[PDB]
């Protein structure tokens, strides 16, 4: 649970949204932290990642931070589908109803 | 660098003598000369210009002057034969760069190694035939001449020609395979049926 | 100043002498470790056309002493003879008989004609990376015009008014 | 083979050995063949029946 | 990249060049002439076999 | 410089003494003996030996990283694994068993290290002196 | 710089406790050698 | 010329000098040594002819950043610049005109 | 003699190991040599302590039996 | 400089530069459903997803010894996406390659994260080495900064201020500094402290055609027997 950061062993917390308002305000920020990302404050919910600098595979290091901050398995089929910011507020909302209604996390 | 003149010094080795600090004796190449470069008249000009210019162009001082020979050159040939033993395919392989530029085919590689190893083979059978002629002459045979291309009236044997014909049909005689008959082994039986009559 | 971190990760299985991984790099250095540096003459003339006469000595003396200690040595010519005969004959086209008959097989003659071009491809390789930076140059300034224009709005802002 | 000359009793050893693993590996490979073939490797050889 | 080209035994040269501009000078008079494909790993084999109707599977 | 080299140097420290400082400089003939034998960093110390193991050691290594680094013949059997049609799938396992024999190379190397030798022929002329011997020498 | 070891103008003390890059490769191998103390065990 | 001397002599007419010294050391250096195989401080030669890419903004920022007055062009560019990408290309006056017309009325 | 060469040879394979630990060790291009280095060697081992074992129980039993039928003969 | 004069340079029997799909005698032939009893077939439609997660197995699997550091994660990224970015931006058709392209670029890469799960890759060792000398590089001219100490950098920044000063107070005609001037006014000072350095020598040949080795020692002789060591 505990990572390196910048030579010092630090102890890493995980998130819980489970409200709309918090899930769009942190895709907007793990969004804007990623070096790659252009005109940060344009930055929308209706953003488009091709619009800001971003391709394919910058889309699977944002899903990997995402793993890292919320601890989802997030499987590599899901991963080409997140091309927006709504893509992927609309999919941690669906893994939060599916572990609140199947009891188990979605199939990775 | 700051371990270079360390390293530098420790790899290679240097002239010691210091021949040409005496400064009449220094050479102008008349001692070891190229005959047959294609710019020889020119290397003979160079030396002919330096005695010009050593005693003004007359060369009067030259002929009442002594002769010195190429100290230079002093213990030249033991100083090679050091380091052909110091480092023996490190002095080759210097030795025949420019030699080995121009390399041949592999046929012309195969026959140098082949005929070259053929060649030491036939050497090491003749050297054993030679120990066949002293155990000969140990037991009894006094050998006039030598060899085993019999003059008379006798068969000879050539040797295997290295031609992979009789390279397929004959092989020499191992040594190693002929070996103590393995009914020795059975003596052993004497000694197990002793151990049983003593009691061991 | 911030504080940079003190050291990256440190391999425990790589080192300079003993690297992990293979390439004809590192082998090309233990190479030349072995043969040593290159012999280099100071001499004004070579050793063999200096010693001549000695080398001569000592290369008849090694023949005179195979030749007085192989006392079987006519055994070993006619042992030969087959051989030298036989191995000649059977590769004289491939080596030189192609030269001048049936077939020429240049295959050997097309790997030094690349390789001699490639010779001179390095021996250019400074005017030909030069000429390509030449282009890239020209783009590069070609953009920094536009930062030359705007530091003189300032000035025509003010000149204008 | 002339480097090979001293390093046994037989100059054509390596040759000798060769031309059995030639000939038992070349005789090997139609029997891995259809082995990957399957049990259907008799309609990839001739084809459907008649 | 040297070391990377041995690691993952791709040793067909020029096999990972976009353009392998040795592998052109080498084959200029060669028969057959064919530079090696693009990213080719001499472990890889990509052969296929089918059973039809006729025979030799055609 | 190794530590052989320096253990020589403190067992001739007090003889380096007398040769660098006392006889290498004092006059004449002495001094030039002292010089031409003087202790210090061996010129041309390099032992090409040494060298020739270390060269060759990474030269054969680099062949025993190939010959080890096969595709499974095991693997390939169930075509399920990177592998359909391997015609030549029986030779994947010649190489690193030749490599693995290589380890014997020095160990087996001559007729007396491959088998007891006393019952061999060539035994019997090295104990006569190295002499040749008849055929039948083992068996009167 | 100008304090560089030089093989003509060395006192003994500073041969004795050269370590140069000779020494170096040694010590690499000497890792080696400890590192493999119980594979060879 | 293809007779250049006898096969002893080969090595001698190799030499070619820059200067009128004599005699002449007849030996022509293959290669340069090379004893110690030291870490160059000198850059990497591949670093060449390499077009414009990502690693040129990237280090701009990482030196702009070194100055008060570029971390306030980083931070003003990364956040309030309508652009789909950091490989800034200009190709066109259009945004540098229509901010002098906007700014100029004063 | 024979003994103590194949001792000798299979102690420098020991050695060739050891000087190249790291490579043979983090190097899986080379994972089969680690893992079958200790089998090919205790072969070698057995074979070589097998001939010298081998060797003095035969002396053993050729020195035990001169000296009993000696004394019966006498 | 020299270019290839050979106008066939690459011509190949499948066309102008094809390196993606030779010609060879078995060449691919279609199959029809209604005549085709069985098949061996290895391709499959697997490719895109493996490319995917491949990407996220080497990225994620070199940043555990990375130790956080944020500059060289980001670094390390526009490496990775260069090596992924390959059969996008090559010339050769990387769509028309012989037997699929993107099955034998996904094969390839895995080979490469089999090593680097291993942590033996060379570009990971080259990173460790590189960041080394980096990061002790940094260290020197922070300890430099904190004793107040001025770094050889700010030196010829500040020295290399002054020239420009001094060159534009004297020319007084034109008033166009141009980057040309900016640029060989920083060049002079650059090989003047790099031949101040006590460098090995990194050119074949000196102010002379003469190698500048150690080797590079001729006649005349003038050096006597090597001294000893002193007490
Ligand atoms: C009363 C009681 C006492 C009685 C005493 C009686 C005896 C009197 C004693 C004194 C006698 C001499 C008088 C003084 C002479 C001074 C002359 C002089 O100024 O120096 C000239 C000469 C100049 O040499 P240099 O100019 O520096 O360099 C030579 C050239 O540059 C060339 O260098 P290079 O590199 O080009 O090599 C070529 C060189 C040599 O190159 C060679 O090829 C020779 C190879 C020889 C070694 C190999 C031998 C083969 C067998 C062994 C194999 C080795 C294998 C090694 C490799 C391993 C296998 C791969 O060619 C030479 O031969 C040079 C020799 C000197 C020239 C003389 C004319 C030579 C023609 C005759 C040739 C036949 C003899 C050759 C002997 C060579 C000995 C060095 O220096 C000397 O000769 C030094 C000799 C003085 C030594 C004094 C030792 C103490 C004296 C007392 C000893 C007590 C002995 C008791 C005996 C008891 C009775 C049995
Ligand atoms: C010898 C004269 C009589 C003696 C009197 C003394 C005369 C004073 C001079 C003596 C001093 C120099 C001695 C000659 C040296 C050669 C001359 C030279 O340097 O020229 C530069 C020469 C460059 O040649 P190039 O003419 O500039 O261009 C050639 C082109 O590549 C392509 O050229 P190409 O396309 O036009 O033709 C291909 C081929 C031309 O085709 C051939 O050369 C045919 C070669 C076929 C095999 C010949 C085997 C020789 C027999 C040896 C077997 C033992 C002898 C006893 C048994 C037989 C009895 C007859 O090229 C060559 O090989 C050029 C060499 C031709 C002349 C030299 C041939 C000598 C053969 C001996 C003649 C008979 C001697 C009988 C022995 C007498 C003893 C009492 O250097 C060489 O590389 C060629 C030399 C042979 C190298 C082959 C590769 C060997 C690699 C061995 C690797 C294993 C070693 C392991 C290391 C060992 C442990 C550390
Ligand atoms: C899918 C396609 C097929 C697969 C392709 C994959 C092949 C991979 C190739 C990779 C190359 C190997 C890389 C490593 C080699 C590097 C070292 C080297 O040897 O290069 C030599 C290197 C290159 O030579 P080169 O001068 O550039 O000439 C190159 C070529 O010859 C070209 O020059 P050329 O055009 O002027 O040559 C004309 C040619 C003209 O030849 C012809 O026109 C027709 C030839 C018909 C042959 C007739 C056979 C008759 C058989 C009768 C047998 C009776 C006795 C049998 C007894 C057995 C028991 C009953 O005649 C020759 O001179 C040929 C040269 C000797 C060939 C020896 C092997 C022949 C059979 C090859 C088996 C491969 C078959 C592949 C299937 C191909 C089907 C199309 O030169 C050197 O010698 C330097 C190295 C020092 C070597 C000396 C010691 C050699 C021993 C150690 C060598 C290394 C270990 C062994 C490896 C294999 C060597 C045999
Ligand atoms: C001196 C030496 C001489 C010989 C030299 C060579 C030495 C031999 C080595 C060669 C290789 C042998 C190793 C084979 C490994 C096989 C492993 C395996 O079992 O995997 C299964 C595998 C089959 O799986 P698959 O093909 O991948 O796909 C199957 C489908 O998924 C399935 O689709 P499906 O479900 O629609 O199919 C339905 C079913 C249909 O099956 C049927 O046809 C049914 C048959 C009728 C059953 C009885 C019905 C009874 C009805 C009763 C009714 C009761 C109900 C009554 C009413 C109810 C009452 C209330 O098919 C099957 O499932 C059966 C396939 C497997 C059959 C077994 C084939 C291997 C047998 C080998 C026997 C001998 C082995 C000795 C080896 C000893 C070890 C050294 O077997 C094979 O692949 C066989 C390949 C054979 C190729 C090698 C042939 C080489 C040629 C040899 C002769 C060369 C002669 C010339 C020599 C010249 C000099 C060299
Ligand atoms: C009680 C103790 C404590 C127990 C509990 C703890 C221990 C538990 C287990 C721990 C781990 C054990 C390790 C092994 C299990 C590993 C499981 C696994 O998943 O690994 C997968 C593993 C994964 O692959 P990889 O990591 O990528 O690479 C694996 C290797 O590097 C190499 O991979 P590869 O695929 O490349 O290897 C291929 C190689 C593998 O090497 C072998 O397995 C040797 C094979 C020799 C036997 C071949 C049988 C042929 C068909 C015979 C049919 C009848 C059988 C009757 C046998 C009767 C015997 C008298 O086989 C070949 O070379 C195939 C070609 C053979 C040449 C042609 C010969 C066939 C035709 C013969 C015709 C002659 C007769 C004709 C007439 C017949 C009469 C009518 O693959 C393996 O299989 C690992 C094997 C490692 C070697 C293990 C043994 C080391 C040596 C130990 C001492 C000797 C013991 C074995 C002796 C066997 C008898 C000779
Ligand atoms: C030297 C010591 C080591 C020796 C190692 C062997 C070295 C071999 C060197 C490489 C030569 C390989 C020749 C391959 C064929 C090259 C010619 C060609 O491509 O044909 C084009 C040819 C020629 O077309 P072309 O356009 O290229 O040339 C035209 C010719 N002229 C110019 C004269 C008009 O076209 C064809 O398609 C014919 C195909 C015939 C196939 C013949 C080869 C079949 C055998 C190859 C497989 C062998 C595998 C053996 C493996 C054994 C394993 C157990
Ligand atoms: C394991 O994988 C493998 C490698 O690694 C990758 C290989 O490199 C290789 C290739 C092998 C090589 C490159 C090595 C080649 C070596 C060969 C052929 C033989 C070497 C022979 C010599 C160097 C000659 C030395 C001469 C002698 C030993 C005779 C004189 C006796 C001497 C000098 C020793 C005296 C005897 C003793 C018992 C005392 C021992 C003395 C010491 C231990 C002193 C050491 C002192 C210190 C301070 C270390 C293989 C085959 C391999 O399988």
């Amino acid at each position: 649970l505990t990572q390196y950061v910048e030579g010092q062993i630090v102890n890493r917390n995980q998130l819980t949204l489970k409200k709309q308002e918090d899930i769009e305000q942190y895709v907007l920020k793990l969004v804007r932290g990623y070096f790659r990302t252009t005109n940060k404050q344009g930055l929308n919910i209706n953003s488009v990642l091709q619009d800001h600098g971003l391709d394919e595979f910058d889309s699977i290091e944002l899903a990997m931070q995402v793993e890292e901050d919320l601890g989802y398995v997030i499987s590599a089929e899901t991963i080409p589908v997140l091309n927006k910011v709504k893509h992927f507020v609309n999919y941690i909302n669906h893994v939060e109803q599916f572990k609140a209604e199947n009891g188990k996390a979605p199939i990775a | 660098s700051l371990h270079e003149k360390m390293q530098t010094d420790y790899l290679w080795v240097k002239d010691h003598s210091q021949a040409d600090s005496w400064a009449k004796a220094r050479t102008h190449g008349y001692n070891y000369i190229a005959h047959t470069v294609p710019n020889k008249k020119e290397r003979y000009e160079m030396i002919w210009r330096s005695m010009g210019k050593s005693t003004d162009w007359e060369l009067e001082k030259f002929r009442l002057g002594k002769k010195f020979p190429d100290r230079g050159n002093k213990r030249r040939w033991f100083k090679n034969l050091f380091r052909l033993i110091k480092n023996p395919m490190g002095y080759i392989f210097w030795k025949t760069y420019k030699a080995r530029l121009a390399k041949p085919s592999l046929i012309v590689t195969s026959m140098f190694i082949g005929f070259t190893l053929g060649f030491i083979k036939l050497k090491a059978q003749s050297i054993a035939y030679s120990k066949k002629q002293y155990a000969t002459l140990r037991a009894g045979k006094n050998i006039e001449g030598s060899g085993q291309v019999h003059f008379g009236y006798h068969d000879q044997k050539w040797g295997m020609p290295a031609i992979p014909m009789f390279q397929l049909m004959y092989y020499e005689l191992p040594g190693n395979s002929i070996v103590v008959n393995p009914c020795r082994n059975q003596n052993y039986r004497l000694y197990f049926e002793m151990r049983k009559k003593l009691g061991i | 100043m911030k504080k940079p971190m003190a050291k990256a990760y440190e391999h425990p299985y790589n080192s300079e002498h003993h690297p992990l991984n293979f390439s004809a790099v590192k082998i090309a250095e233990t190479f030349h470790d072995f043969i040593g540096p290159e012999q280099v003459s100071p001499h004004y003339e070579s050793f063999a056309m200096s010693r001549k006469f000695l080398l001569t000595f000592w290369g008849g003396f090694f023949v005179l002493n195979f030749g007085m200690a192989t006392v079987d040595l006519n055994w070993i010519m006619k042992s030969t003879y087959i051989p030298w005969i036989f191995w000649f004959q059977l590769m004289y086209f491939y080596v030189e008989g192609k030269n001048s008959m049936f077939m020429p097989l240049l295959q050997r003659f097309y790997r030094r004609a690349a390789a001699n071009e490639i010779f001179t491809m390095e021996a250019f390789y400074h005017e030909n990376i030069e000429n390509k930076l030449r282009n890239l140059m020209r783009i590069t300034k070609g953009q920094l015009e536009y930062w030359d224009i705007h530091t003189s709005y300032g000035e025509i802002r003010a000149d204008s008014i | 083979h002339g480097w090979t000359s001293m390093l046994s009793h037989a100059v054509l050893l390596l040759s000798c050995y060769s031309i059995i693993i030639m000939f038992l590996f070349i005789l090997g490979m139609p029997t891995l063949l259809l082995y990957d073939f399957g049990i259907f490797f008799l309609a990839y050889l001739k084809g459907a029946g008649k | 990249e040297l070391e990377e080209l041995t690691e993952t035994h791709n040793y067909i040269p020029g096999a990972k060049d976009d353009v392998n501009l040795r592998g052109y000078l080498a084959t200029q008079f060669a028969w057959g002439k064919k530079v090696i494909s693009f990213y080719r790993h001499p472990a890889d084999d990509f052969k296929c076999a089918k059973a039809t109707k006729n025979m030799l599977g055609r | 410089m190794n530590p052989i080299q320096k253990a020589w140097l403190k067992i001739l420290e007090p003889v380096s003494y007398v040769i660098n400082e006392k006889m290498a400089k004092r006059t004449g003939i002495i001094g030039k003996l002292g010089r031409f034998f003087a202790i210090g960093p061996r010129e041309y110390g390099v032992h090409p030996i040494n060298r020739m193991f270390i060269f060759m050691n990474r030269k054969y290594m680099a062949f025993q990283a190939v010959a080890l680094h096969r595709y499974s013949f095991v693997k390939s059997l169930t075509h399920n694994g990177f592998h359909m049609l391997r015609v030549f799938r029986h030779f994947a396992f010649v190489l690193p068993a030749t490599v693995l024999a290589g380890l014997g190379l020095f160990v087996y190397w001559g007729d007396d290290n491959k088998c007891y030798s006393p019952d061999r022929f060539p035994y019997l002329k090295k104990r006569a002196g190295d002499m040749a011997l008849p055929l039948n020498s083992l068996n009167q | 710089p100008q304090l560089w070891p030089n093989p003509n103008k060395l006192r003994f003390a500073d041969l004795y406790k050269y370590q140069g890059v000779e020494m170096k490769k040694i010590n690499d191998s000497i890792k080696n050698y400890k590192a493999a103390k119980f594979y060879i065990g | 010329t293809l007779q250049w001397g006898s096969l002893a002599e080969r090595p001698m007419v190799d030499r070619v000098m820059s200067t009128s010294t004599w005699p002449v050391p007849y030996y022509q250096r293959l290669f340069k040594a090379y004893p110690i195989r030291e870490k160059k401080d000198k850059m990497s030669l591949l670093l060449s002819d390499i077009d414009i890419d990502d690693t040129n903004w990237y280090q701009a920022k990482d030196f702009l950043r070194g100055s008060f007055r570029g971390r306030q062009i980083v931070d003003y560019v990364e956040n309030n610049i309508a652009s789909n990408t950091y490989i800034l290309i200009q190709q066109d006056v259009a945004n540098m005109a229509k901010a002098y017309v906007h700014d100029i009325c004063g | 003699a024979t003994a103590l060469y194949k001792s000798s040879a299979l102690a420098g394979n020991l050695f060739l190991y050891a000087y190249n630990y790291n490579n043979f060790t983090a190097n899986i291009r080379l994972r089969t040599m680690r893992y079958l280095f200790p089998v090919v060697s205790l072969a070698i081992f057995g074979n070589i302590y097998w001939d010298y074992r081998s060797q003095l129980v035969k002396v053993n039993l050729f020195d035990e039996y001169i000296q009993a039928r000696a004394q019966e003969l006498v | 400089g020299y270019k290839i004069r050979n106008k066939s340079i690459f011509w190949t029997r499948a066309g102008w530069k094809n390196n993606w799909h030779p010609k060879n005698f078995n060449a691919p032939r279609p199959s029809y459903g209604e005549f085709t009893m069985g098949i061996r077939c290895r391709n499959d439609h697997h490719s895109f997803l493996r490319y995917v997660q491949t990407y996220r197995n080497m990225s994620r699997h070199c940043k555990q010894y990375f130790l956080g550091d944020k500059q060289l994660e980001e670094t390390f990224i526009l490496g990775l996406r260069s090596l992924f970015l390959v059969p996008y931006d090559s010339q050769c058709l990387t769509d028309q390659i012989k037997h699929g392209g993107e099955r034998r670029f996904v094969d390839q890469l895995d080979r490469d994260f089999e090593l680097i799960s291993y942590n033996t890759h060379p570009y990971q060792l080259f990173t460790y080495t590189v960041r080394n000398e980096h990061l002790a590089w940094k260290n020197e001219q922070y300890e430099k900064i904190q004793k107040g100490e001025k770094t050889f950098e700010q030196e010829l920044l500040d020295y290399l201020d002054e020239q420009v000063l001094a060159e534009k107070a004297k020319l007084r005609d034109g008033q166009n500094f141009s980057i040309e001037r900016m640029t060989e006014i920083a060049l002079h000072v650059f090989r003047k402290a790099r031949a101040g350095k006590v460098r090995p020598a990194q050119d074949v040949r000196g102010p002379d055609g003469n190698v500048n080795d150690f080797l590079e020692q001729r006649r005349p002789f003038e050096h006597p027997n090597p001294t000893g060591v002193t007490h």
